[PDB]
RNA sequence: GGUGAAAUGCGCAGAUACCGGGAGGAACGCCGAUGGCGAAGGCAGCCACCUGGUCCACCCGUGACGCUGAGGCGCGAAAGCGUGGGGAGCAAACCGGAUUAGAUACCCGGGUAGUCCACGCCCUAAACGAUGCGCGCUAGGUCUCUGGGUCUCCUGGGGGCCGAAGCUAACGCGUUAAGCGCGCCGCCUGGGGAGUACGGCCGCAAGGCUGAAACUCAAAGGAAUUGACGGGGGCCCGCACAAGCGGUGGA
């Protein structure tokens, strides 16, 4: 930007369930546009989750997101002679990305052999409080606090 | 605008040379013992060159304070 | 040691540090603390989060002697000057009155080069 | 404590911060103003005393007594010397620490001279409005300090800003003249060499005053214009950076 803020990309609401969040996740799985893969990657994680902890797979998603959504972050900056890592609060949408971003990024860092599997587990494991998902969330609220020493240079 | 009220109107008449008139000469200091900036007082070009060697008089005779400390108020 | 109801809070805010010595209605050093006692080593010490910290660890040694009320005094304009002032209303201590009394010549000593 | 960050430094013989008392030196916060005064350097905490200049009023007095001044005489910031006091704080030289390629510096922690008083020297300055000194004449407008009056306004003396006429290379001056004229003074006469040398003169000394030439160069300069440029600012834009996706660099 430098002429105004972007309007943010108005996605197709999910074809099956209907959540616009479900969309952005599927794309956020997807690599190289190969979207009919990541749709299956998703809709097999709902076969596993509806059948391993028998409730609504959709509800766990909503929760597996709230639980990785950070609330403070290090919006770094500089004075004139050296630069300070700096605490900053977070936007509504900025959550929703880093949420899904990290949910994936963990699932690939998971050790299992299968695709929709390392989503299924890192979807329960997110909506518990463990797994690599939430670890990082609580890690840049931890570098929000163990670095609170300069919350006067915050913007 | 600092448009409260200058101390020239908030009084009947008086003399600028009667050092111990301390009822009046308290309203020509601040929340420090500092002689009020000519804009606050509203005194003439003569007048606050007089009221200058006045509260410098009525200080040595203890009556009017040299400085204060500060009320957060 | 002893117990004291009313006591008065001294705050000395420099730039390389911020110092809180708390006392009794005379001015007698009950407990004192600055940022450099909290664990801060160099330029670390002057931060407004150090001033918030001294006015904790000093106000904590002072409830140790059962502190009830405080009046505050502050000496200077310095980093996190009022950040400690707040750090005392926020520690669990009635803040009576709050006063500033900065060393103010009437022009006696030629300051160093570095004015 | 100190800095960009840090160490020299001070503190477990008790520092800092903190209360009460005490000594000692140096300056004078707010009023302090684009304000005052003075010939100039220069002068502000408060009191009295010994004094200088100056403006306003009534136009009462002598009756041209007036202007300027070569040389002479006196005053002259700061540092600097001399004898004797004084020494808090600041602080050349100097002692350390840090930065940097190196740092005899910029930054930090100490430090003698010295700044302070005296009494005699020194007598220079970007001593500057860079405009020597008096008088007469030439639209005004606002502001500000200070006087007098029949104080809605009139009229004296100051300090500022904008502008007539006119001057000026241009900038800018502009009834505080760099405008229009009279008197007298000192001063200039191309840049470098050079504020040196020679000589005299002054001072205890550091040095000052007066002040050249040989030779060498076609310049040295003054304002002003369009640009370029800044570790100068003000305001916009590019996937320029950030927010995101994927790679090279390795194989
Ligand atoms: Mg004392
Ligand atoms: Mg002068
Ligand atoms: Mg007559
Ligand atoms: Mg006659
Ligand atoms: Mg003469
Ligand atoms: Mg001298
Ligand atoms: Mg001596
Ligand atoms: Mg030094
Ligand atoms: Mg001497
Ligand atoms: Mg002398
Ligand atoms: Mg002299
Ligand atoms: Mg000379
Ligand atoms: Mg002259
Ligand atoms: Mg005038
Ligand atoms: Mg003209
Ligand atoms: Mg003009
Ligand atoms: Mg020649
Ligand atoms: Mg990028």
């Amino acid at each position: 930007a430098r002429r105004r803020r972007a309007e943010v990309r108005q996605l197709q609401p999910d074809l099956v369930y209907g959540d616009v969040l479900v969309t952005a996740f599927i794309n956020k799985i997807m690599r190289d546009g190969k979207k009919n893969l990541a749709a299956r990657i998703f809709y097999d994680a709902c076969k596993i989750i509806q059948e391993k902890t028998g409730q609504e797979p959709l509800k766990v998603f909503k929760q597996a997101v709230e639980n990785v959504k950070p609330r403070m972050e290090v919006r770094s900056r500089r004075v004139g002679g050296a630069n300070y890592q700096v605490p900053m609060e977070v936007s509504p949408r900025r959550q929703q990305s880093l949420a899904l971003r990290w949910l994936v990024q963990a699932a690939n860092q998971r050790p299992e052999r299968r695709a929709a599997v390392r989503i299924a587990h890192e979807l329960m494991d997110a909506a518990e409080g463990k797994g690599g998902a939430v670890k990082k969330k609580e890690d840049v609220e931890r570098m929000a606090e163990a670095n609170r020493a300069y919350a006067h240079y915050r913007w | 605008p600092s448009r409260k009220a200058k101390v020239k109107a908030t009084l009947g008449e008086f003399d600028l040379r009667d050092y111990r008139n301390v009822e009046v000469l308290k309203r020509f200091l601040s929340e420090t013992g500092k002689i009020l900036p000519r804009r606050r007082t509203g005194l003439s070009a003569k007048e606050q060159r007089i009221l200058a060697k006045t509260i410098k008089r009525a200080r040595i005779l203890g009556l009017l304070p040299f400085t204060e400390k500060l009320v957060r108020k | 040691k002893r117990q004291v109801a009313s006591g008065r809070a001294y705050i000395h805010a420099s730039y390389n540090n911020t110092i809180v010595t708390i006392t009794d209605p005379d001015g007698n050093p009950i407990t004192w603390s600055s940022g450099g006692v909290i664990g801060y080593k160099g330029s670390r010490k002057g931060t407004p989060y150090a001033a918030q910290l001294a006015a904790l660890d000093a106000a904590k040694k002072a409830m140790a002697y059962g502190m009830q009320s405080v009046d505050v005094i502050v000496r200077g304009t310095g980093a996190g000057r009022e950040q400690a002032i707040r750090a005392l209303q926020a520690s669990g201590l009635q803040v009576k009155s709050i006063v500033d009394d900065t060393p103010v010549p009437h022009n006696g000593c030629r300051p160093k080069k570095k004015f």
